[PDB]
């Protein structure tokens, strides 16, 4: 099948991170032809730039902050695409900002070449020394609340049953 | 005088055996294409021969009055009709109706057509029950879906700069003519329709640039639209009989919405329900046609006995000695069970026919069967010498063995006709005598020719009669308007343009697949005449089958340590611990259905699932602990249910261990099977079924063995001949202008892209053929199998389009002997097997626990008794003659009329009718609501408290309060809500039941057995639940072809439950099978990345694929046949307390 997922945005410094963008064609079926363009709003100011462009070869963009570093782990081969995710090797704190992918596709149906375009936006947030994600920690703790809580009703009711019946045990 | 002379001629046999010949020659003549040398002279020949018979039949019996006495019998009556018409055509089905002579001559057939018409006199009480019942689903099914199948996927025109299809400069004029066009719209490759798309939130979206508009052609040819009452009704009728109903289901869910499964569960389940209510009318009729056969015939065995009683008052020495050396060993039982050794051993030896078979096998199996031929010959010749040849002959198995030996030695001379090897394998039935239940199957097959051999001819005639009807009325038409049907004007694979194809198309339409013919038929034929035949060929055809299929059945008749244990056992006894486990089961399994694809999309629920299963597992560890010290190791393991909780939670031990394999995601996926122990209602079903199973094994053994002979035979005919040389681009098979061999197929591949592909489900092995033999029994996917199989030429040759069309017989000679007589035995054992368990093992009855038995009995006192007298005359100057208004029967019948005009008021609601007609309907609807509201209000005042008593009045006051809401909701108005608001209008038509009486009795028996009908589905839903989650972890993302197009996939638990139900009634199981069957590339991108999930490849395994469905259809077919029992014992249970 095919399901689009909104990527992770909490990242760890000195690290190879994945911002994966998936745009699924409303009808995963009809033969397309695609191109990916990444854009970047820094927290310097609100001015985008080319940082990455792709058509069935590596589209490498000179932007020296990001140059000599990136890598395509999008959909390889068929240039149908759908899933473009690039990796940011060796992340530093200067990378914190907002990404905007552009898939532009010429779906060539088989009757009439037509084109359309999609935008997803990802706000990268660089945090040192990675945590677990506050719902892996949270469900870590709620598990042992229930487990201890139960381990009590078991020794509550057993002690409570145990007193009760040896008390009826002296009548036998 | 001259008149008298005729009477000598009339009473003869030797003139009637001329009439027996002029039918048997005109029967065969009417078949073929018309020959011109044997011209209309022949047409005129068999004209006068019937006239020369009718003249003698009238110049026997008097002058005009005498001729009239002549016409007192109906048979002599038809004869006039046929000749009367034939004679007129001097200056045409009536030529065909000559073949009805066949029935007139034989005095044995006249008992049958005298039975099969009198049985239709009785059944007419239940037609109205159903045709009214079908029509109340149509008005439900029409108002939900009016014009929903009409939806098409239409383009939105280009807003470009240049004026190439400029509609952002002008889209005003062409609109209504634009969207009709096929070129503008969409339809994926290989579909003679467009792409139904409905724009509800969930249902079946369409490619970008296109939109979901209403207007278009209709599905198929036009004969599927809901718009208009009849066609929708026909579809509704289609859904009752299950004829290709999956497609209708598929095009409704796509068009209207995914969430309209609930409509097709009410339809299919009731659709099934009325089928069993027709059948039980025949049971209560076809007993009466065999009660009188035991009333008067024993009385005629007494009438002859009473009257009869009154009347009374070196070499020749060894011509016997070596004969005795033969005669000693034959009567010894070391000959007897030696032969059954060689018969079974001959069967297997034959069966190992793998397809390629190099010289190792190809010499082995050749030289193997010649050894058994020596065995069978020396079996024969040493039994000729033994007991006089004639004596050996008299037993027919000695005669049947005699037959095969001659056949057996034929094969050596030949060195296509190698089906003759397999006629050894009918000697298995020889086994039967020792065997218990095959001795019922050869009792059944011999019964279709013996004491019930009269009836099979009536089947064999009436099946034939419609093969001459459809030949005459349409055979010239398919030549002349062929083009409507195909693309290239070449004559489809089911045509009327000959007899023999015509015959199949009535043999198909008798099996219950008659829509796929009618779509064609109506178009190249006509709308009224085609529909007149098919509705007839069921209603006659179905009735004939039922009598045959019923009548075959009815002729087949330490001090602290101890205290600790008690506490452990005492805590299990509590309702609180037991229902705490029950909520732990339903919540563990409810997280389990969150498993598939979309789980990578939501992040937190991947985490919730990961941590919750430890706690759920830990609860079941505590339960596995506390079951032990309750029951102890002996009593815990010996309980049957308690085995599972050791297994499934034990597989959770072996899962939590292996942190310190992927096999055990299967078991966890099986853990909601454990609710069978916990819920009481299911257990009764599990217990009853277990009782069913031991016998079922024995019935199964017969059929597997019986089919096996068919499977062995099939491989011989077809094996490896199914290969087809296929072009890649269109997936049309290559013509055979080029490619007769596969060896010359390869050369083309070298230059080009064209490939030589096997058929996926075929007769390549005796077991792979076994599967393809299952498909051609349950009628799904069988079309593909044949088309290849007809066209087969050799082991290497390429199949041309239409060689060898006489091989439809192998399926027809099967589907009768392997589906009809097989299944009629299977029902013959169960409905005895529940006669033994209910009487002998039954406590009171079945499928009901302990309180359901009392609530069953609470519903018995409801029907039989409940009658109050005159109420609340309440004379008063404020309320005087109002008691006459409620109670006079001048009223009660007239309110029937006020529904009945309102019933046909809603039957004219069609699609695209215009406001004016619509406006009248809206005005009419308001008037109807007012009449009952005034009436019910009138009833309320007169009867004050007392009337509220009748529950019909309460129902009456149920429905009108609903219908008030239906108009004020419309003054408010979401399209989805508004249609289901109009579903409330249907319930006025349900008020006609207490008029009916006839309907109301049988429809009450639905209520009577509905809690037993609740468990049968509850275990059924559990069964569906198991295969859904087992489907998702395997059969998501398989390459979507055929039945798994865009909705009906196992991507989620959302789409699986829809997908499975379609397969519970064993439709479309072929549709499902092909993707999962396919493996590798071509057809697998594997290493392929679905964008989003974590698993590569779209490959589907053939191991997991086959046993998924084949062990679902066996689990389909038990529990639904279990369901038909708990209706039939209750509606035949009403017919005995009623008579007495
Ligand atoms: C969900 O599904 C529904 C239907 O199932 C879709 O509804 C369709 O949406 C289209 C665009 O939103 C509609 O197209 C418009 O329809 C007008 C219809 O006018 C016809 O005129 C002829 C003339 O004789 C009449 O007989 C017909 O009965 C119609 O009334 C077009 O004329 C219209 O073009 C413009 O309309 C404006 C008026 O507002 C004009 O002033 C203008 O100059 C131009 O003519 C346009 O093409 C389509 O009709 C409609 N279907 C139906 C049955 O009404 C939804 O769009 C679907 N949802 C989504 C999101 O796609
Ligand atoms: C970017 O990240 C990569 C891995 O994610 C880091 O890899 C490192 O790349 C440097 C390249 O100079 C390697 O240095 C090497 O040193 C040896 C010995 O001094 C020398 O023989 C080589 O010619 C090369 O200069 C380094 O070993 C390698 N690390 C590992 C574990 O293999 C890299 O640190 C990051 N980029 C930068 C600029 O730091
Ligand atoms: C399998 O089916 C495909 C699809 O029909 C066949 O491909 C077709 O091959 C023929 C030549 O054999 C092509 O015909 C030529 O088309 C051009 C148009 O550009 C025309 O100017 C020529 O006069 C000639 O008609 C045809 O275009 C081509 N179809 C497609 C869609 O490419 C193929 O031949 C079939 N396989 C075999 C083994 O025959
Ligand atoms: C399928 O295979 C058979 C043989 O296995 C093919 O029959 C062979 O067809 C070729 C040409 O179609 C024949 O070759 C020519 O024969 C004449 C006869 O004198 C000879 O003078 C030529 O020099 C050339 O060899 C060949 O004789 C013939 N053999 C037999 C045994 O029939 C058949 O053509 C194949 N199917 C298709 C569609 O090609
Ligand atoms: C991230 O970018 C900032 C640019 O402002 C860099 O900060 C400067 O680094 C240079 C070293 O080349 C220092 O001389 C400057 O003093 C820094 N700026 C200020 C305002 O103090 C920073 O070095 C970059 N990050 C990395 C890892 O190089």
């Amino acid at each position: 099948a095919c399901v689009e997922v909104d990527s992770d945005t909490e990242a760890v410094v000195g690290h190879g991170f994945k911002l994966g963008c998936i745009s699924c064609k409303m009808r995963g079926e009809v033969q397309a032809s695609a191109t990916v363009d990444w854009w970047f709003m820094a927290k310097g100011e609100s001015e985008f730039s080319h940082i990455y462009s792709y058509i069935d070869m590596t589209g490498m963009v000179n932007d020296e902050r990001f140059l000599d570093r990136l890598n395509w782990m999008g959909s390889k081969n068929t240039f149908d695409l759908q899933d473009g995710s690039i990796y940011i090797l060796n992340v530093t704190l200067n990378d914190t900002g907002t990404y905007r992918c552009y898939f532009d596709r010429t779906l060539t149906f088989n009757y009439y070449e037509f084109r359309t375009n999609i935008n997803k936006t990802i706000t990268l947030n660089v945090v040192p020394k990675a945590t677990r994600g506050t719902a892996s920690i949270l469900s870590e703790v709620m598990m042992y609340v229930s487990i201890i809580g139960l381990q009590l009703w078991l020794l509550v009711e057993m002690v409570y049953c145990y007193r009760k019946i040896a008390a009826a045990g002296e009548e036998a | 005088p001259i008149r008298r002379g005729a009477i000598r001629v009339f009473v003869n046999s030797a003139f009637n055996f001329f009439i027996m010949f002029t039918i048997f020659s005109n029967c065969i003549f009417m078949t073929i294409s018309n020959p011109p040398a044997w011209s209309k002279i022949v047409e005129y020949t068999f004209t006068g021969i019937y006239t020369f018979e009718v003249i003698v039949k009238v110049l026997s019996r008097g002058f005009c009055i005498g001729h009239f006495t002549f016409l007192r019998d109906p048979w002599n009556w038809l004869d006039f009709s046929v000749v009367t018409m034939t004679y007129i055509t001097e200056f045409r089905t009536f030529r065909v109706l000559r073949a009805l002579k066949t029935i007139t001559i034989f005095p044995g057939l006249k008992t049958i057509v005298r039975a099969l018409i009198e049985s239709m006199k009785q059944m007419g009480d239940v037609v109205i029950l159903t045709v009214f019942s079908l029509a109340v689903f149509t008005l439900a099914g029409m108002q939900l879906f009016m014009g929903n199948l009409r939806h098409k996927c239409i383009r939105w025109p280009i807003s470009n700069v240049t004026l190439d299809y400029e509609s952002a400069y002008n889209t005003t004029f062409d609109f209504t003519a634009y969207i009709e066009n096929e070129e503008n719209q969409y339809f994926l490759d290989g579909a003679l329709d467009a792409l139904l798309c409905g724009n509800n939130s969930d249902a079946g979206k369409c490619p970008e640039g296109y939109t979901c508009m209403k207007a278009g052609r209709n599905p198929n040819y036009g004969y599927t639209n809901y718009d208009n009452f009849a066609w929708t009704f026909l579809c509704l009728f289609r859904l009752m009989l299950q004829d290709y109903w999956e497609n209708l289901y598929q095009m409704t869910l796509r068009a209207a919405g995914k969430s309209y499964m609930v409509f097709f569960i009410m339809v299919i389940f009731l659709g099934s329900f009325y089928l069993i209510n027709l059948i039980l009318a025949v049971v209560a009729m076809a007993y009466e046609e065999q009660n009188q056969a035991t009333l008067a015939e024993a009385q005629e065995k007494e009438a002859e006995f009473q009257r009869a009683v009154e009347q009374l008052r070196n070499c020749c020495g060894p011509w016997v000695f070596l004969k005795k050396w033969v005669h000693f060993v034959m009567m010894d039982p070391f000959t007897d069970l030696f032969i059954t050794l060689c018969i079974i051993l001959n069967t297997l030896f034959m069966s190992i026919e793998h397809h390629p078979m190099n010289e190792s096998f190809q010499s082995l199996l050749s030289a193997g069967n010649l050894v058994f031929t020596t065995i069978f010959a020396a079996e024969m010749v040493l039994k000729i010498i033994a007991l006089d040849p004639y004596y050996y002959f008299q037993q027919t198995w000695n005669i049947f063995d005699s037959i095969i030996v001659s056949l057996s030695l034929l094969e050596l001379g030949l060195s296509g006709m190698s089906v003759l090897r397999s006629l050894r394998l009918l000697r298995i039935f020889k086994l039967a005598k020792s065997w218990p239940t095959l001795n019922i199957l050869i009792k059944i097959i011999c019964n279709s020719v013996g004491a019930l051999g009269n009836l099979t001819i009536v089947l064999a005639i009436i099946v034939f009669i419609f093969a001459l009807v459809g030949f005459q009325l349409f055979g010239k038409n398919y030549k002349e308007y062929v083009c409507k049907i195909s693309d290239d004007c070449e004559l489809p694979r089911w045509h009327m343009n000959d007899f023999f194809h015509s015959f199949l198309i009535v043999f198909r339409a008798l099996c219950g697949e008659w829509i796929e013919t009618m779509w064609d038929c109506m178009e190249v034929g006509g709308v009224p005449m085609c529909l007149a035949v098919y509705m007839m060929v069921i209603i006659i055809g179905n009735l004939v089958m039922l009598n045959l299929f019923l009548a075959l059945l009815l002729s087949s008749f330490g001090k602290i340590w101890w205290n600790l244990r008690r506490t452990c056992y005492t805590i299990v006894e509590h309702d609180y611990f037991e229902t705490f486990i029950i909520f732990m089961i339903l919540l563990s399994s409810g997280v389990l259905a969150f498993e598939d694809i979309y789980i990578w999309r939501r992040r937190v629920i991947k985490v919730i699932l990961e941590y919750a299963d430890k706690v759920f597992t830990y609860v079941f560890i505590v339960e596995m602990l506390l079951k032990w010290v309750a029951y102890g190791f002996k009593r815990y393991f010996t309980d049957a249910w308690c085995w599972l909780d050791f297994v499934i939670v034990g597989a959770s031990i072996m899962g939590i261990t292996s942190s310190l394999i992927k096999n055990l995601r299967t078991i966890r996926a099986l853990r909601p099977l454990r609710a069978l122990s916990r819920f009481e209602g299911m257990k009764v079903v599990v217990r009853a079924l277990l009782g069913a199973i031991p016998s079922i094994m024995n019935v199964l053994l017969v059929c597997l063995m019986f089919w096996l002979i068919f499977s062995i035979m099939g491989v011989n005919l077809f094996a490896g001949k199914f290969y087809r040389c296929i072009n890649t681009t269109t997936d049309e098979i290559l013509p055979v202008e080029e490619v007769n061999n596969r060896s010359d197929c390869m050369a083309l591949m070298y230059t080009n892209e064209v490939r030589w592909v096997n058929l996926k489900v075929n007769y390549d092995n005796a077991g792979m053929g076994y599967l393809s033999l299952l498909q051609v029994s349950t009628f799904k996917g069988w079309m593909d199998i044949m088309y290849a199989a007809v066209d087969s030429r050799e082991v290497e040759d390429q199949p041309i389009y239409e060689i060898n069309v006489y091989m439809y017989l192998y399926f027809v000679i099967f589907i009768v002997f392997g589906a009809f007589f097989t299944l009629n035995l299977f029902i013959g054992v169960i409905i005895d097997n529940f006669n033994r368990q209910k009487q002998k093992l039954g406590g009171e009855d079945l499928f009901m626990t302990e309180e359901q038995k009392k609530y069953y009995n609470a519903m018995k006192k409801l029907g039989s008794k409940k009658a109050a007298k005159c109420i609340p005359r309440p004379s008063n100057v404020v309320q005087g003659v109002v008691y006459d208004i409620v109670t006079q029967p001048f009223t009660d019948i007239f309110i029937m009329a006020l529904i009945c005009i309102n019933m046909v008021a809603m039957m004219v609601e069609s699609e695209d009718q215009s406001q004016v007609k619509k406006d009248i309907l809206s005005q009419i609807n308001v008037i109807f609501v007012i009449i009952f509201t005034v009436e019910c209000l009138l009833k309320l005042l007169a009867l004050r408290q007392y009337f509220f008593t009748v529950g019909w009045n309460v129902f009456d006051f149920a429905v009108v309060v609903i219908s008030i809401i239906g108009l004020l909701l419309s003054d408010i108005i979401s399209p989805t809500l508004f249609r289901v608001i109009r579903l409330a209008r249907i319930a006025r038509v349900l008020r006609l039941i207490r008029a009916a009486k006839g309907i109301r009795t049988l429809l009450f028996a639905l209520m009577m057995s509905l809690p037993a009908l609740f468990n049968i589905g509850l275990l059924l839903f559990l069964i569906m639940f198991i295969f859904s989650i087992f489907g998702m972890s395997n059969f998501a993302y398989v390459k979507k072809q055929g039945g798994v197009d865009d909705i009906f996939n196992f991507e989620t638990f959302g789409n699986s439950m829809i997908c499975l139900f379609e397969i519970t009634t064993s439709a479309g199981w072929d549709g499902l099978l092909l993707p999962t069957l396919n493996t590798g590339p071509p057809d697998c991108d594997p290493d392929v990345e679905n964008p989003g999930t974590d698993v590569r490849g779209n490959c589907g395994n053939p191991g997991k694929g086959i046993t998924f469905f084949c062990s679902y259809i066996i689990l389909s077919f038990l529990v639904v046949v279990n369901m038909y029992i708990a209706i039939i014992l209750e509606n035949f249970g009403v017919a005995q307390e009623e008579s007495s």
